[PDB]
């Protein structure tokens, strides 16, 4: 089955710095790669799919990109309400589905 | 299946009557009658390719025959 | 868009009529129809629905026996007779017994036997009959352009996003005009009340499975028939060959069932398609409409649009598609805003010049955020070529080539004519049918050709039909008569009709 | 267009259960659903799915031969039987939706709000 | 009944694949194949039958293969 | 009934061979499932009744 990588386990910064975050599978995903925000006590929502399509009515602070393998969230102005857990998800051709182990954004 | 060979090939043969007797006469008589009746035109074609087979009226007529028996049964 | 990865579409060009395009469209597949100037549309029949069917002649698969009866008659009597005789619920039959002066009278001829039993239905498969009005169609309709590849299989919002249509169709109503915001509209004139011989399909249903199926087989069918509103206590015309009425070594009579005969019908079934339901409508999968496309409100939107200089990422490859086409998904970096995106098939470096078609209209991306997403798709020369796209700078080039030269491309479109017009009949004219003489003129003698072929032929499945080829095909060959030719000729026929299926 | 779960509770270690989530607002018939469960201080894991017809299901090893996926088009009704139960399925559970126009694919998804299962210990 | 007239004789007729499609080719060969393997003795005798009928080679060999496919529907 | 022993060795149906101690191991498994496709997209899997 195909694996999901997150680089950062925790990552802490300040309002309004800027916030990356990568995903690596350990195989081809052509374009198939989805980012979805989970806050404590809610379902998780999703952000981006396709790697750098916006779901419906997610502002465009939050940005996708591709190189590979390797896939890439980044929120330039980052709001209070930014900080939660962050997952990718691999929608490949089967189901076999695996969310990334998740990255905390933290207010350092 | 689609298949399932007919029994009456091995007609076990004796003084009582069979599974299902009185229906064999019918059934293939009527099979054929049907679908003749569904397809007149047919006949029109079997009867022309007949006619282009076999030299004396015997054979033709037994070609005709032949061929509008086998036809419905698509054997 | 729609049509990229169906596999079994194919692309009507142009309009020599300057209006409109005649156009089969069939299930299977679908049609993606460019004009000169004109956006690309890619329409696709979905679904066919049937609706307020009237149950016809309900048959009865599955026999249960009851308490049998019976009575005898000395060998100079009457003939026997149970008063269960006079219901229409009991199947009887009568035969002949030896009797006598050990079984109850002194004399010794035949007896007369009557045995009578039960009968009950658990349950019974029924037949609805379809009017060729009141039936539905439902076509699905999408423009290229400014779509990202996402926006392919999905159907969730048709209604607002200004790219997409869905046309319902319906003997009442049988021309649509499909709105596309900023396209303008398709004129569609469909013919709904001929598409596929809705006047010999009865509905059938066994248990919870449905089919289409023709009259003459829905009528020449050995089993107990009731004859339309089952109301009270039922009745059956034929409690014949649901039962069986055997005899003992001449003194007894036995009465069986026979069991089940829902795979003897489900083998019976073949060449009847399949079909389902939803509530009191049938939706069909499998059909033929004829619409002709009047395209003379359709406009193009990225007209005067100031060509966008950013950049131009590739998002995905450059694919190619089964028929020669070639897929493209370009991410725009630097927002300007609505403008049109540059694009070719070029060769030379330096004098770029237009080699093949592009068939994704002209390319435009509508949204201008940071970066966006668009697909387009074009037809590239057989020869290498280059994907050119940018317009100072930064024109990231590809490297594309096409296998097949022109002679297998004809090759193949005769292929497919073949098989349209084996599926089809007559009406595979019509295809790309802008309408001339000798297009009318093959029409009529294919119809007059159909007529008669079906009428003498089309009684058999790709058996008999390979067999009748083959004998013919020998007959022309050694007849040496000037009707070899005609012999030969409608083996043609007959041999694609068995190995185009 | 929402998805309400429920049955969610106590149960013992062996024991069965049986998570329900109805959905509302849209064609219910056109939408693959899938289960995803969060054990807790554990990332999310996609255990099973099936598809908008109910022709077929896909269940992960985690799960495959103790949970059985199925579903109800008519009363809008998704189900997650999940029988032999053991101390580590204790998660929440999420049923979530998505258009899907082949076996089990989609883009654009929908969640519900999740619903706790605990094993006994 | 014992009849039951096969369907493919009014085929349905479009891009889609109809009910039982895959089983049209392999089932009438198969009928004829294991009731010709059963019986080897009626090959010989419409060989012979073939023979005394029909003047030239093709009429004989082709009353032969008609008579070969007639038996095993007892059509 | 009687049957001949070679028409009931020419029938195309799942067969076991010999008692039934459990569950039967039955060997054709096609004769009575039918995987019909869709239209290019799907399989579905029916049985003959």
């Amino acid at each position: 089955e195909i694996v999901l990588t997150q680089s950062p386990a925790t990552l802490s910064l300040s309002p309004g710095e800027r916030a990356t975050l990568s995903c690596r599978a350990s195989q081809s995903i052509s374009t198939f790669l989805a980012w979805y925000q989970h806050k404590p006590g809610q379902a998780p929502r999703l952000l981006i799919y396709d790697a750098s399509t916006r779901a419906t009515g997610v502002p465009a602070r939050f940005s996708g990109s591709r190189s590979g393998t390797d896939f890439t969230l980044t929120i330039s102005t980052l709001e209070p309400e930014d900080f939660a857990v962050y997952y990718c998800q691999q929608r490949y051709n089967w189901p076999p589905y695996t969310f990334g182990q998740g990255t905390k954004v933290e207010i350092k | 299946a689609v298949t399932l060979p007919s029994h009456s090939t091995r007609k076990l043969q004796t003084r009582s009557q069979t599974w299902l007797e009185s229906r064999e006469y019918t059934k293939h008589l009527i099979r054929v009658e049907n679908w003749i009746f569904r397809n007149p035109g047919f006949a029109l074609a079997a009867a022309a390719i007949a006619w282009l087979l076999g030299s004396s009226t015997s054979q033709k007529v037994i070609y005709l025959v032949m061929i509008l028996l086998i036809a419905p049964a698509y054997s | 868009i729609r049509c990229i990865g169906v596999s079994n579409r194919d692309f009507v060009e142009g309009m020599s009529g300057g209006t409109w395009v005649d156009v089969v469209l069939e299930h299977g597949g679908c049609v993606t129809v460019m004009a000169q100037d004109k956006p690309t549309v890619d329409i696709e029949l979905v679904t066919t629905t049937v609706s307020n069917m009237a149950e016809v002649r309900s048959y009865c698969y599955e026999a249960s026996i009851s308490d049998m009866a019976s009575d005898s008659r000395c060998p100079t009597q009457g003939e026997a007779y149970l008063d269960k005789q006079s219901d229409t619920q009991y199947v009887c039959k009568r035969t002949l017994v030896d009797r006598g002066w050990g079984n109850g009278c002194g004399l010794f001829g035949k007896g007369s036997l009557v045995t009578c039993a039960k009968f009950a239905c658990s349950k019974k498969m029924t037949g609805k009959s379809i009017q060729p009005e009141n039936l539905e169609y439902r076509i699905m309709l999408s423009v290229h352009g400014s779509q990202h590849s996402g926006m392919i299989v999905n159907d969730t919002g048709h209604e607002t996003d200004e790219n997409r249509a869905k046309v319902e169709i319906t003997p009442n109503s049988p021309r649509a005009e499909a709105t596309l915001g900023g396209f303008g509209s398709l004129g569609l004139d469909c013919e709904p009340r001929t598409g596929l011989d809705f006047s010999d399909l009865y509905y059938l249903t066994m248990n919870n499975k449905h089919w289409l199926v023709h009259k003459e087989w829905f009528h020449d069918i050995p089993l107990p028939w009731h004859a339309g509103a089952d109301t009270g206590t039922p009745h059956w015309n034929n409690k014949e060959a649901l039962v069986e009425f055997k005899d003992a070594h001449a003194k007894r009579q036995t009465v069986v069932v026979l069991g089940s005969q829902e795979g003897a019908v489900h083998t019976a079934l073949a060449g009847a398609l399949e079909a389902e339901m939803d509530g009191a409508k049938g939706r069909l999968s499998s059909g033929h409409l004829k619409c002709r496309l009047k395209m003379d409100k359709l406009r193009l939107k990225g007209v005067s649009y100031s060509l966008c200089t950013a950049a131009f990422t590739f998002t995905k490859i450059p694919a190619e598609t089964l028929h020669g086409t070639v897929t493209v998904e370009v991410q725009y970096a630097g927002t300007d805003g609505p403008c049109k995106v540059p694009a070719q098939m070029a060769v030379d470096m330096q004098t770029l010049t237009p080699v093949g078609r592009l068939i994704t209209a002209n390319p435009v991306i509508t949204e201008s955020t940071e970066n966006s997403k668009m697909m387009l798709e074009l037809d590239p020369p057989f020869g290498d070529s280059y994907i050119v796209i940018g317009v100072g700078e930064k024109k990231i080039t590809h490297h594309w080539h096409r296998s097949g030269s022109t002679i297998g491309k004809a090759f193949e479109a005769t292929v497919r004519g073949a098989k349209r017009m084996a599926v089809l009949g007559d009406t595979a004219w019509d295809f790309g049918s802008v309408g001339g003489a000798l297009n009318s003129l093959g029409k009529g003698i294919h119809q007059i050709f159909g007529a008669a072929f079906k009428s003498l032929f089309g009684g058999m499945s790709w058996f008999s039909q390979i067999l009748i080829g083959t004998l013919l095909m020998w007959l022309g060959l050694n007849t040496k008569n000037g009707s070899i030719s005609l012999m030969c000729l409608a083996l043609g026929g007959v041999l694609i009709f068995l190995s185009t299926a | 267009v929402q998805l309400v779960e429920s049955g969610g509770g106590l149960v013992q270690p062996g024991g069965s259960l049986r998570l329900s989530c109805s959905a509302s607002g849209f064609t219910f018939s056109t939408y693959s659903m899938h289960w995803v469960r969060q054990a807790p201080g554990k990332g999310l894991e996609y255990v099973s799915a099936i598809t908008g017809e109910g022709d077929s299901a896909f269940y992960a090893d985690s799960v495959k031969g103790r949970f059985t996926i199925s579903r109800d088009n008519s009363k809008n009704t998704l189900y997650f039987e999940m029988n032999s139960l053991r101390p580590e399925d204790t998660a929440v559970y999420y049923c979530v939706g998505g258009y899907s126009n082949f076996y089990y694919y989609y883009t654009m998804d929908v969640w519900g709000q999740g619903t706790t299962v605990t094993v006994s210990s």
